[PDB]
């Protein structure tokens, strides 16, 4: 697909940041190496459900004033294409496949089959969690349902699973044409308190490590690489300075389009014609 | 002359807050005596400026 690393990072960082900040012992583990008073002050101010201060995330160049006490500024950077395929053919498909998804589901009995229902039509099934079927189990997929023979499996009549699968758009042939790009995004934790900037740096590094395992950047946005700048005053001529430490996140990812092929051939036919010269 | 020309103001005097971290040297961000500024203020004084 076409991709937007900045919007991915914003969408991914915001919930993760919230879920760490609402959970005190996580911060208590992340900041174990800092000075005791720095740790306790940060945990008192920003952390837990009762926290009176709050962190914020957003892109650069807003028209309004931000929460300069603690704010992650996201800032789309450079990139370059790095590796190309022969013919620019990144892949080919017989059935137009969408995004990868993971969904929780439960088995149910139906007509002496077990079935799992999924919210969308299954274009491909990658894994039913914790199950490997035998041929006897007569595994079949149909529409948005996975179906599974009941006879030997009655104990599992309410078994709970996670389905990893991917959508289908439509039944069509084509070529995925495109290339790989290596692209940079900068993130900086602004604070007018230097110890807050240092803690926001630690929290961001933890978040990015945790992010490396996510499906989003396992399937796309691969090879996350981190670089770190000096701590410096971002703005120097207010009633106080504003500090931050930049980090650069670099990703390798595919830019591509679905070139559908309308041509289809369904029968050869043969004829002999005679040359009398 | 100054009392005629100046506006009434409240003046409060700066001092460094004793909440500064004895190692890092930076203010505690949760300090109630100073709201994350390193500087605490004495009670206000009425003056004209
Ligand atoms: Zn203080």
């Amino acid at each position: 697909a076409i991709t937007s690393v900045d919007s991915y990072l914003l969408s991914e960082i915001k919930p993760r940041l919230n879920t760490v900040l609402e959970n005190c012992y996580i911060i208590d583990e992340v900041l174990k190496d800092f000075d005791y008073q720095t740790r306790e002050s940060f945990k008192e101010a920003f952390c837990g459900k009762n926290a009176q201060h709050e962190v914020t995330v957003g892109f650069n160049f807003p028209k309004f004033k931000n929460n300069y006490e603690a704010h992650y500024l996201i800032q789309l950077g450079q990139g370059q294409e790095t590796k190309n395929s022969l013919g620019s053919i990144q892949s080919s498909y017989f059935e137009a496949t969408g995004d990868t998804l993971v969904e929780s589901s439960t088995a149910i009995r139906e007509d002496d089959k077990l079935v799992f229902t999924v919210s969308k039509p299954i274009g491909e099934l990658i894994k039913v969690e914790d199950i490997e079927f035998a041929k006897y189990d007569n595994l079949q997929v149909e529409g948005n349902k996975v179906s599974f023979k009941y006879q030997t499996n009655e104990d599992y009549e309410n078994y709970n699973a996670n389905i990893i699968f991917t959508e289908k758009k439509n039944d069509s042939k084509g070529l995925v044409k495109g290339f790989t790009v290596e692209e940079q995004v900068t993130v900086v934790g602004l604070s007018f308190n230097v110890d807050v900037a240092r803690c926001l740096d630690a929290v961001l590094k933890m978040i990015l490590i945790s992010m490396r395992d996510s499906i989003e950047e396992q399937q796309t946005f691969q090879l996350q690489n981190l670089s770190f700048g000096d701590i410096a005053p971002i703005i120097e001529d207010g009633d106080s300075m504003i500090f931050g430490r930049p980090t650069i996140i670099k990703y390798t990812s595919s830019l591509d389009l679905d070139y559908t092929i309308t041509q289809d051939i369904n029968k050869l036919t043969f004829k002999e014609r005679k040359d009398w010269k | 002359f100054i009392n005629d020309r100046g506006i009434k103001v409240l003046w409060e005097e700066a001092y460094f807050c004793p909440c500064l971290n004895p190692d890092t040297g930076h203010p505690r961000v949760d300090c109630p005596r100073c709201h994350g500024k390193g500087i605490a203020y004495l009670p206000p004084k009425e003056t004209i400026m």
